């Protein structure tokens, strides 16, 4: 239950002179990994009195796909939050150098609280500004989706960047654009995500920073994800008590892997709760930004 | 640059009552694993003009003979060193605990060296000492390989048992190894055999 | 006139791990032995139902 | 995640071994009991007013190891002894631990081929040539325990008879017959492999019912070292230390010397 | 190129001779020597002088 990627290093470039022989050039080959440990149930009981009386037809099948869209949701809102920890946790500011020398690192940009809804063109720098910042790493722009909520969504559509295309896309860097409910919450005193242990530094938890993201970008390679068990469903039934017991589990786990194709957009809040209440370190830059579309508009 | 293995353990067994369930028992494992980081080269280069004018014939042959003979005396030297660490180092007094709960240890038999080199009865009763206790611990005997070196290997020869027709325990033709009788095991003769001296030449294959 | 820099994929630069190799398995493992001395034979069993 | 090829018929048959020698030692001990606790000396009455008793003869645990003629005079006094209650003694098998089976074939008498009294091979077992009893070797005798708890299968029925004692901690070499023990078989070795749905887990189980009792009285004979009764480790001089080491003196050689 | 471990230690069992700790010379009486010599005497001819 150990996955690897075993990542590979950057060669360099220099001139020969007709006999020199020059030397060499070395590489890294980090090789991150990641660890599955746990697994995800959902069961469901029918009595086989009710079962013969039942008015619904085939209820065990029907309870039995539903169970399964329950674990595809709670698939993708682990998914969406670890790809938001490895926005969050990987800028230049901790690591100060990338590992394997060629690479790079992940881009994040912060946001006041305020103005983040009440200005489109705030919002709309701000995001220009973190994929521009992105892309300026070589990052193949036609594999990266941007993924944001339906709340940003229509403070984005007032302006008209968002056009269809049956995914949406910005005018300018045409990238498709999917919007999603599925965002962290930290709701203050939920006890855990039921997926995080003492061994693995208890990721899958909502952080206080974490809440509020306006938007984030991913391409493909971004996550190491492993699966030891498929969802799977079986119905059975047990003589001693007669119930049917649908009983469906998952099983997976996931990481952030990529550490450059992962921007992340957050806005600033407060600490320990809510009420963000926040300036935004990254704000000098992105105001200057929201002001530089403008329409002369010379009067009559 | 690995290669592992892997054993495991006993299992237990316990009474029921009719009409319960019994706890369960756990069993344990363990791994063992060797590294591989060092290699040994032998060169030697002719040059052209001495090679035309040479009174040896087929010299680079021979040249190429001998390093392979050298190269296959090393790991014939290393695996007999080896092995007789790892008899030494498992011996019941150091381990104390075995790697499961159910293998065994190995069996160091540690005699006098006066006594042992004058009389061959001592080295016969401390090897079949050391087979009957590894007789105890459920290992089977009959595929069991005896290496001596050359000065005991005559040693243990020159017992009146072996050498007599009339007792049980004889063979007729020895110098070449001997199938011992008390236990129906092979001996095999081997020159190759550590050495120990004071200076510390630091065999070559050792790391840090 | 030497390769002095040689490229190594089984060093890593940020360290924190010795090596990175894959510690492949070969699929062998070890047991007790317990030869079974199957000493009752010398004995009816005398099997009982019922009763 | 197991990693392991088979895992679970691997812990079948490792469990089946385990039931196999339980079983085994069972029978042993029991042997051993029967031999140790109708002695004539303890009874003092035979079972009924005809028959007779077994014969348990006693040596020191120490002078045993050291010399294989003592061992070779303690097993033919037992087995005199059994003869002299006119008891055929054609069908009779003996058993030995392998330290002191490694003993008794060292003697001179029984490897020197010129003795009439020889067998050439002897690692699989040899014959004892002065009485044609064959003699096998075994390494399920019983071991004891200061603070043991009870074996299994003993119940507060059947006085609490499975479980070993001190008297026979070291014990070699028990003298038996074929009709020299009762055992009982209930339900054979059978192994099983569940799946439980309910909960997620692979059961692996393998159940087995024996029982034995000693009857004869007299096809079973034992000899036994002397052994303190509080602990485990032997002290002591054997009870029936006199008698032998005067027969452990017959077979010699006289080679006087001028 | 060439390495080796001791593995299943039942398999594996040496007799050696008691040795200084400083140097190959022996000095020492032998730890399993009681054990032994017990098990040399066995094998003999047995003689009872008249």
């Amino acid at each position: 239950n150990t996955v690897s990627n075993k990542y590979l290093g950057e060669t360099e470039i220099q001139v020969l002179a007709p006999g020199q022989s020059p030397a060499a050039t070395p590489t890294k080959a980090d090789k991150n990994q990641v660890v599955i440990d746990t697994t995800v149930i959902a069961r469901n009981t029918v009595a086989m009195l009710h079962d013969v009386q039942g008015d619904i037809d085939s209820l065990k099948p029907k309870i039995a796909v539903n169970q399964a869209k329950q674990l595809k949701r709670l698939e993708d809102e682990m998914v969406v939050q670890q790809l938001m920890l490895g926005g969050i946790s990987n800028t230049k500011a901790q690591r100060t150098n990338p590992r394997v020398p060629g690479h790079g690192f992940s881009i994040n940009v912060n946001i006041t609280a305020d103005t983040a809804e009440t200005s489109p063109q705030y919002l709309a720098a701000a995001i220009e500004y973190a994929l521009e910042q992105q892309l300026e790493q070589e990052v193949d722009i036609s594999d990266l989706v941007i993924l944001m909520p339906w709340k940003f969504f229509n403070a984005l559509r007032d302006m008209d960047r968002i056009v269809d295309r049956q995914g949406f896309a910005l005018k300018s860097f045409n990238v498709p654009v999917v919007p999603s409910n599925r965002f962290p919450k930290f709701s203050q005193g939920a006890a855990h995500h039921k997926l995080s242990n003492a061994d693995n530094g208890f990721r899958y938890d909502t952080t206080a920073p974490m809440a509020g993201a306006v938007a984030v970008i991913f391409s493909m390679d971004a996550l190491l994800v492993g699966r030891t068990i498929e969802l799977t469903g079986d119905i059975f039934w047990e003589k001693k008590e007669k119930t049917f017991y649908i009983d469906t589990y998952l099983a997976e786990g996931a990481i952030p892997d990529r550490w450059e194709a992962v921007s992340v957009v957050t806005t600033a809040r407060n600490a320990t709760t809510g009420d963000p209440d926040g300036t935004g370190a990254d704000d000098t830059v992105v105001t200057k930004r929201a002001n530089r579309k403008v329409i002369l508009t010379k009067a009559v | 640059n690995t290669v592992s293995n892997k054993y495991l353990g006993e299992t237990e067994i316990q009474v029921l009552a009719p009409g319960q369930s019994p706890a369960a028992t756990p069993t344990k494992a363990d791994k063992n694993q060797v590294v591989i980081d060092t290699t040994v080269i032998a060169r030697n280069t002719v040059a052209m003009l001495h090679d035309v004018q040479g009174d040896i014939d087929s010299l680079k042959p021979k040249i190429a003979v001998n390093q392979a003979k050298q190269l296959k005396r090393l790991e014939d030297e290393m695996v007999v060193q080896q092995l007789m660490l790892g008899g030494i180092s498992n011996t019941k007094a150091q381990r104390t605990n075995p790697r499961v709960p159910g293998h065994g240890f190995s069996i160091n038999v540690n005699i006098t060296a006066d006594t042992a080199e004058t009389s061959p009865q001592y080295l016969a009763a401390a090897i079949e000492y050391a087979l009957e206790q590894q007789l105890e611990q459920e290992v089977d005997i009959s595929d069991l390989v005896i290496l001596m070196p050359w000065k005991f290997f005559n040693a243990l020869r020159d017992m009146d048992r072996i050498v007599d027709r009339s007792y049980t325990l004889a063979d007729e033709s020895t110098v070449q190894g001997f199938a011992l009788k008390s236990f129906n095991v092979p001996v095999v003769p081997s020159n190759r055999f550590p050495k120990f001296s004071q200076g510390a030449a630091h065999h070559k294959l050792s790391n840090a | 006139s030497t390769p002095n820099v040689l490229t190594n994929v089984a060093v890593s630069h940020s360290g924190e791990v010795d090596s990175l190799l894959i510690e492949k398995f070969n699929g062998k493992v070890r047991e007790q032995y317990l030869k079974g001395e199957n000493l009752l034979s010398h004995f009816q069993v005398e099997t009982v139902t019922g009763t | 995640q197991g990693d392991i090829d088979s895992l679970k018929p691997k812990i079948a048959v490792n469990q089946a071994k385990q039931l196999k020698r339980l079983e085994d030692e069972m029978v042993v001990q029991q042997l051993m009991l029967g031999g140790i606790s109708n002695t004539k000396a303890q009874r003092t009455n035979p079972r009924v007013p005809g028959h007779g008793f077994s014969i348990n003869v006693n040596i020191t645990a120490d002078t045993a190891e050291t010399s294989p003629q003592y061992l070779a005079a303690a097993i033919e006094y037992a087995l005199e002894q059994q003869l002299e209650q006119e008891v055929d003694i054609s069908d009779l098998v003996i058993l030995m631990p392998w330290k002191f089976f490694n003993a008794l074939r060292d003697m001179d008498r029984i490897v020197d081929r010129s003795y009439t009294l020889a067998d050439e091979s002897t690692v699989q077992g040899f014959a004892l040539k002065s009485f044609n009893v064959p003699v096998v070797p075994s390494n399920r005798f019983p071991k004891f325990s200061q603070g043991a708890a009870h074996h299994k299968l003993s119940n507060a029925d059947n006085g609490f008879r499975y479980d070993t004692t001190a008297p026979m901690a070291g014990a070699v070499a028990v003298i038996f017959s074929m009709d020299a023990l009762l055992v009982g078989r209930t339900i054979e070795l059978t192994g099983d492999i569940f799946w439980e749905k309910k909960e997620k887990t692979f059961y692996i189980d393998t159940y087995l019912a024996e029982g034995a009792i000693p009857d004869r009285w007299e096809a079973v004979s034992v000899v036994t070292t002397a052994r303190n009764a509080t602990t485990g480790d032997p002290d002591g001089t054997g009870a029936d230390d006199t008698v032998v080491t005067k027969r452990a003196n017959r077979k010699v050689i006289l080679t006087k010397a001028v």
